[PDB]
């Protein structure tokens, strides 16, 4: 079944201070995460998908790929995860059961502090989602 | 670089919102991180498994600016059935393109019948483990080409008959000087 969709944005009160959001999502579920978007006031946020350590420090690596680019706010962004074990997509994501997964982002919000490598919304907003996959 | 695009799956940054037959359990539509390090919208389908299969996706209308001769390119890759859990037998490795000329741009249905066979797309290449850090080249390329086209625009339409198969990129363009 399709999960409910996570607006990446400040005004988004899915994210505890404590831990931010954690969600428990099934194998063959489906989750949009989708760019704030305006027709108001401008966000930008990169969005990645990382391990452990990098969503416990909110830091990037050079060679990490954003799942969504927030850079175009009056433009509808979005990704679409499929919790799949086995892709048919050489280029698509897996993922196995009672495993941890973490989305971040350590851009700050704002137009400049897009490329930001650490620090951020993951920092100061707790914008930061763990999915235990397969689990209660 | 000297042809004009008439659609690029690639492009769209929302979704695609192609209409399928059935809308549930046949193609699918997943985002990835392509070639380019880029998020883009995929179609794709695994009902290996499940007999008779007559999976069918149908893009938006496209516009064929006046072109009579239209090219069609097709991105995909194909998972190695034998790599999925229970799965013993010979593997799917087609599937089949279609069109359907209309002046329509708002066609609600798929009509099966309706839709002219382009060719049966094979699979130079199957893969059995996911692309975890670079993208390495390895998905198949095929483009074939439609006309004389008639009409002000036209629908492309994809048949699985039980494949675990991904439409990484649909690329639909004319040739601007030949
Ligand atoms: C955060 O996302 C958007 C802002 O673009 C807003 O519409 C929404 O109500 C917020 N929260 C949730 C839960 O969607």
């Amino acid at each position: 079944i399709v999960l409910e969709p996570i607006y990446w944005n400040s005004s988004n009160s899915k994210f505890l201070p404590g831990q931010g959001l954690v969600l428990y999502p099934q194998i063959g579920d489906k989750l949009d995460i989708i760019c704030p978007k305006v027709d108001g006031q401008y966000e930008y946020y990169k969005v990645y998908m990382v391990d452990k350590d990098q969503a416990d420090r909110c830091t990037i690596k050079k060679e990490n790929t954003p799942l969504l680019n927030c850079a175009k706010p009056d433009q509808d962004i979005k990704f679409t995860i499929k919790f799949q074990e086995f892709s048919p997509n050489l280029w698509g994501l897996e993922f196995q059961k009672n495993k941890d997964y973490y989305i971040i982002s350590t851009s700050n919000g704002s137009l400049e502090g897009l490329d930001n490598q650490e620090g951020g919304v993951c920092q100061t907003r707790a914008m930061k989602i763990l999915m235990k996959v397969g689990q209660d | 670089t000297g042809e004009v695009t008439l659609l690029d799956s690639r492009s769209v940054q929302g979704e695609l919102g192609w209409i399928a037959s059935p809308l549930e359990g046949g193609w699918e539509e997943v985002s990835i991180m392509d070639e380019k390090n880029t998020p883009i919208r995929t179609y794709q389908v695994c009902n290996v498994m499940e007999p008779s299969q007559n999976n069918w996706l149908r893009t938006d209308w496209i516009t064929r600016e006046g072109a009579q001769r239209v090219y069609i390119e097709i991105k995909f890759t194909l998972r190695d059935c034998n790599s999925l859990p229970g799965v013993m037998g010979t593997c799917k490795e087609t599937f089949n393109l279609y069109y359907y000329e209309s002046d329509n741009d708002k066609e609600r249905f798929i009509r099966e019948n309706q839709f002219v066979k382009i060719d049966t797309i094979a699979a130079d290449e199957s893969f059995t483990q996911v692309d975890i850090g670079d993208r390495i080249m390895k998905l198949n390329t095929e483009i074939r080409d439609v006309g004389p086209l008639s009409k002000k625009g036209f629908y492309l339409a994809f048949q699985d008959v039980g494949a675990c198969i991904a439409l990484v990129s649909v690329r639909v363009f004319y040739k601007r000087t030949k």
